[PDB]
């Protein structure tokens, strides 16, 4: 459809103001936040996930930081 | 307001005990009631009604660029300050313009500039709050008579006979008696106000329609919207942007309209219409059916004695009955229609039970048109209608044997458990024991779990479903379910429910 | 915000003949969120249409209409004896709520003149010390029309009290009544009294005069 | 049935307050907001405002504000409009509806129309008007019947006990001083006069007047 | 904005067919696929992180069919 | 310079005429007169029937609903031709000069 899948970014060239710049940072963080905030009792057992399996410590996080990035809009 | 003929029939095993009952009901799906001494009885919503909306606020997704001005400014000037930012119809937006001795400065790479656009609003949406008071239920309630195929489809003709009623439930009134005339009166308690949540969410209107949406993701909409009152509206500037400025020259245009992206903000929105009073089609109300009331007459009747006729051939209801409509030729009426369910014909053995109990023909008239609708049971059996030579029969086959309908029972059991929330356990109906603690074990699990995490849509909780079946596989003894305690039902049960 | 106004004003037109009033809303895309309301002088009004398709329990099937955005339409084909009333409309979508300068459904018929009669002040009024000259002018129609008060050849305009009805409802014509006050000293130091009427129909004021002098 | 019954025709003065009763049936009263319309004096409808009436919240269109009120009563079902320092210029008849929301309403309230003005209860000056010669013009003479400087409202003024309705016009009264004069005028053949009776009857119960005047000739 | 964060869905009683019903399997599926169609040279590269760590097999493919649905759209 | 005309798209649309053929259970396909037409959008379906609406079966039925398709917007794309494609290039020398 039209509101995914959008021409971002051209990338050839273009040093310019292109029709959207500026909001392109708010495209995914600020919807998947919203998303977060709309479900935190998913966010209180999202992280628990990464905690579980593999006891390596810092790579659990790297479960986790992803994982509760796929949730949102799947 | 009757069964027939109903997208969704379902029905009501009495095992009497009680004259009340407590039921909860929907605008598509209709009851019947079948009890020993009390008639057939339907309930179902016509819709849900609301009085007074009162409205919440409203939002512009189409508006329309008019004005552009764009006050230039030298370099180290700092701010610039257009005129425009006085009135807040005026959209203001700072900036600069890159400047060499070519274009209206002295100095180079810099610049200050503040764009002003007055805001033009094309076209705006709209929302509503719904009072809990406000909110109405006209609930169709009929009880099985001597019907045709006309008055049975017909309201004001079995008001003549006393055999439907209508009637609107309100917080105010949520207890409503109604008399069935012959028949005796029942008496119907609902629960207006917690069918529903009148503040979970509101009514969007796009365009000239108007649609559901939650309250909080109502405020969560990422476009201008507006005060209740009159003027002076937030994030206007969404729906506008910006370009280079090359001297004076900067273009704020708008964007289009957004109702398509409305329309494709809406996904689960349930289309509404309107004209007086809103009627919402699935409906959500909790009453209870006090039959005490209700009774049977004509004790002292008999069999009617002469021949009859089919009015319209038989065929099946598809919800697991039967019904046919019967012409009786014979003058000797008002009398019991004799008619059975049988299972062969050298057995006269009734099998089949009666939906409609206790057909009877109205008036002496012949050639009287009744409609009576009966459940046969399983495999081959037989439509009888009177008794010796003049009876006429019919052969009938329902492939709907019990070890299907099992499953009927249990899977749409677990779908009846599914969407209800904690309200599934009403058709538990004069419980208490397993059926209260059934629902209170679930109430605080509906409560917590599967709404602590809810919002998750189709295949997000799908999806990690199977992931945390993998968690049932890496565990240890004692501790196996533990991991897969929300996995199996209430997370891939509704992923399986909607499919698509 | 947004300003209505309903055009023709005024509409002389026979029955049974389709009458499609040109409208308008300032404020933009209303969507729908259109009435009509007809309204008789001294009643409250009646709503037609809501929905801009859809007629309300009371008004009959003839009362129909199209439009959204800012332009709408009350589209009449069989307009009657009953239609005949003060035409209202009011808007919906933002607020306040409010109406257009309205319009009026008249039945056409044949143009016909005033008749005009003026009264001298009865004897009672001059022994209470003023004096009214009437000058009735009945069963004219269109509702277009003048009168003038000639005192002596000259027109006065003080005093003067102009009463006049509605299209009535057995011909369906205007009637006014026109009334000259003057105090009795004042009445008898003035001589011809008339009252010119002009009119579509008479391409000349009709001219009905008396002199205290005179009878 | 939804009927909108009003407080009827008020008579004020300007310095005064009032409180406009509307009276609803057919439905429960709370769950219909009352939409309140003035009508101009030039027969201009203008939007008062409604009362979100649950909950009991009136919301004005901003030129009415601070000067008027939506007041109710739940259990007799009776929506108030209190107005507060009349001023002459609202005289007008007033109107209430019952809420079907952002479609207005399908009914009409009975309406109630405030006079502001500061007179005295008067009888009518109900003068016989002789017609003269040039007042008889195809084969009918026109009598009439000047009503003058009554208040307050109505006056019936019917001919002969109004046995003859034939060419009786009877025409508005404006305001003179807080006072309506209004004329009358009989259309009957040049034979019926002066050979048939043919008296104005001006009846005025506001002033408990009933006038009997004849024409005579001259 | 209006693109994302869709009402879908109300799950409030609603036994209907509502505004989009079918088109709601065809959200992200598709509008991925066609992500990963667009960007066929990270899918070669993506599921071979998933066999570098852990050595645990199945679980390996855990961390690539949730991974490759991470890159699209973010 | 010249740019050729590649396709469109309608982006807006409205319904106008909408026209649904009810037919009973059993009756397989429903088929509406307006498929001849390409400007009506037609799509298969079904009511679900009892012996109150039109039929005299229960449980099944078809319908063909048809509406004529109008669009109220719609979007043009362009193909660039090669040789179509023109550039300004200015070029200057910096010799004696002034702000002007």
């Amino acid at each position: 459809s039209v509101s995914v899948q959008t021409h971002g970014e051209s990338s050839l060239v273009n040093k310019t103001e292109t029709w959207l710049d500026s909001t392109k940072a708010t495209r995914y963080l600020m919807k998947t936040e919203n998303w977060i905030i709309r479900n935190p009792g998913y966010a209180f057992l999202a992280a628990v996930l990464g905690w579980m399996l593999g006891s390596n410590n810092g790579q659990r996080v790297v479960f986790t930081i992803l994982l509760l990035l796929v949730a949102p809009a799947y | 307001f009757n069964c027939l003929g109903m997208g969704n029939r379902d029905f009501i095993e009495g095992a009497s005990g009680a004259t009340w009952v407590d039921l909860v009901l929907e605008g598509d799906s209709c009851l019947t009631i079948m009890a020993n001494d009390k008639p057939t009885l339907d309930v179902r919503m016509i819709n849900i009604e609301a009085s007074q909306l009162a409205e919440v606020r409203s939002y512009c997704y189409h508006a329309s660029v008019t004005d552009i001005s764009t006050v230039a400014r030298c370099p180290m000037t700092g701010e610039a300050h257009n005129e425009k930012r006085a009135d807040s119809s005026y959209v203001c937006k700072q900036g600069f313009t890159d400047r060499g001795w070519g274009n209206g400065c002295g100095l180079f790479g810099k610049g200050s500039i503040d764009t002003c656009a007055k805001f033009s609003c094309t076209s705006k949406a709209i929302g509503r709050t719904i009072q809990p008071e406000n909110i109405k239920y006209e609930v169709g309630i009929f009880v099985h008579g001597t019907t045709t195929s006309e008055n049975h489809g017909n309201y004001s003709a079995q008001v003549g006979a006393s055999q439907a009623a209508k009637f609107t439930v309100t917080p105010n009134a949520p207890s409503i008696t109604l008399k069935l005339g012959d028949y005796g009166e029942v008496t119907l308690d609902c629960e207006p106000r917690s069918g529903l949540n009148t503040e979970a969410f509101y009514v969007m209107t796009v365009g000239s329609k108007s649609f559901l949406v939650h309250r909080e993701w109502f405020h969560d909409l990422a476009l201008p919207w507006t005060p209740p009152s009159s003027t002076a509206w937030r994030n206007r500037e969404l729906l506008m942007e910006f370009e280079e400025a090359h001297a004076t020259k900067q273009s704020v245009v708008a964007l289009g309209s957004q109702e398509g992206g409305l329309h494709q903000a809406l996904a689960g929105a349930i289309v509404v219409e309107y004209s007086s009073s809103v009627k919402l089609t699935s409906g959500h109300l909790k009453c209870r059916l006090k039959m005490d009331k209700l009774a049977l007459k004509g004790t002292t009747y008999g069999m009617c004695t002469g021949k009859f006729s089919f009015a319209k051939n038989p065929a099946d209801t598809g919800h697991g009955t039967v019904v046919i409509e019967l012409s009786y030729s014979g003058s000797d009426g008002p009398c019991k229609i004799p008619i059975v369910s049988v299972a062969s014909l050298n057995d006269m053995t009734p099998v089949g039970r009666l939906v409609t109990v206790n057909p009877f023909v109205a008036t002496s008239s012949a050639n009287s048109k009744v409609l009576v609708e009966m459940e046969p049971p399983f495999g081959d059996s037989y439509i009888v209608v009177g008794r010796g030579d003049k009876q006429i029969n019919h052969h009938w086959h329902k492939a709907g044997s019990t070890l299907g309908k099992a499953f009927l029972t249990t899977l749409k059991g677990a779908q009846r458990l599914a969407a209800l929330g904690d309200t599934a356990w009403d058709f538990g109906s004069i419980g208490g024991v397993f059926n209260s603690i059934g629902k209170a074990v679930h109430q605080v699990f509906g409560g917590a779990f599967r709404t602590l995490f809810g919002g998750m849509s189709w295949i997000t909780q799908g999806l990690m479903g199977a992931l945390l079946l993998w968690m049932g596989v890496n565990a240890r003894d004692r501790s196996i379910a533990l991991a897969f305690l929300a996995t199996g039902g209430v997370l891939l049960f509704l992923a399986t429910n909607v499919h698509a | 915000d947004i300003v209505l106004t309903q055009s023709p004003a005024s509409l002389a037109v026979s029955l049974g003949q389709r009458a499609t009033i040109s409208c308008r809303a300032s404020q933009s895309v209303s969507t729908s969120y259109m009435h009509w309301y007809q309204q008789k002088p001294g009643q409250p009004p009646r709503l037609l249409i809501y929905l801009v398709s859809n007629l309300e329990s009371g008004v009959p099937s003839r009362f129909s209409g199209s439009g959204s955005g800012t332009d709408f339409t009350l589209n009449i084909h069989p307009v009657e004896a009953e239609d005949e009333a003060t035409y209202y409309c009011q808007h919906i979508r933002e607020l306040t709520r409010s109406e257009a300068g309205p319009s009026w459904l008249e039945i056409k018929r044949a143009d016909a003149a005033p008749t005009v009669s003026i009264f001298p002040p009865s004897s009672e009024q001059l022994t209470s010390g003023g004096a009214s000259v009437v000058c009735f002018l009945n069963n004219f129609y269109p509702k277009d029309i003048n009168v003038k008060w000639k005192i002596d050849g000259s027109e006065r305009q003080n005093g003067v009290l102009n009463s006049w009805t509605d299209q009535d409802s057995k011909d369906s014509t205007y009637s006014m009544s026109s009334t000259l006050t003057l105090t009795k000293d004042e009445y008898e130091r003035h001589n011809s009294y008339t009252c010119e009427a002009t009119h579509k129909t008479s391409t000349s004021p009709i001219v009905k005069s008396f002199n205290r002098n005179e009878c | 049935q939804v009927q909108l019954m009003e407080s009827g025709p008020e008579l004020k003065k300007p310095g005064e307050t009032v409180k406009i009763s509307c009276t609803t049936s057919g439905y429960t009263f709370t769950d219909y907001a009352m939409h309140w319309v003035k009508q101009a004096p030039g027969k201009g409808l203008e939007w008062m405002g409604w009362i979100n009436t649950a909950t009991g919240e009136p919301t004005y269109a901003y030129d009415f504000k601070e000067r008027f009120g939506f007041s109710l009563e739940t259990s007799a079902s009776t929506a108030f409009l209190q107005i507060s320092n009349l001023k002459i210029e609202d005289t007008a008849t007033y109107f209430c509806a019952s809420d079907g929301r952002y479609w207005y309403f399908g009914v009409w309230g009975a309406g109630t129309s405030v006079t502001v003005s500061s007179p005295k209860t008067t009888p009518p000056s109900v003068y016989p008007l002789a017609p003269v010669c040039g007042d008889t013009t195809g084969s009918m003479v026109t009598l009439g019947c000047l009503v003058k400087g009554y208040f307050p409202e109505p006056v019936t003024v019917t001919w002969n006990s109004g046995s003859l309705s034939s060419g009786v016009h009877t025409f508005p009264a404006v305001l003179q001083s807080d006072l309506y004069t209004l004329s009358s005028s009989v259309t009957v053949p040049s034979s019926t006069w002066p050979s048939e009776t043919v008296t104005c009857n001006v009846a005025h119960p506001a002033s408990s007047t009933k006038v009997d005047k004849k024409i005579v000739p001259r």
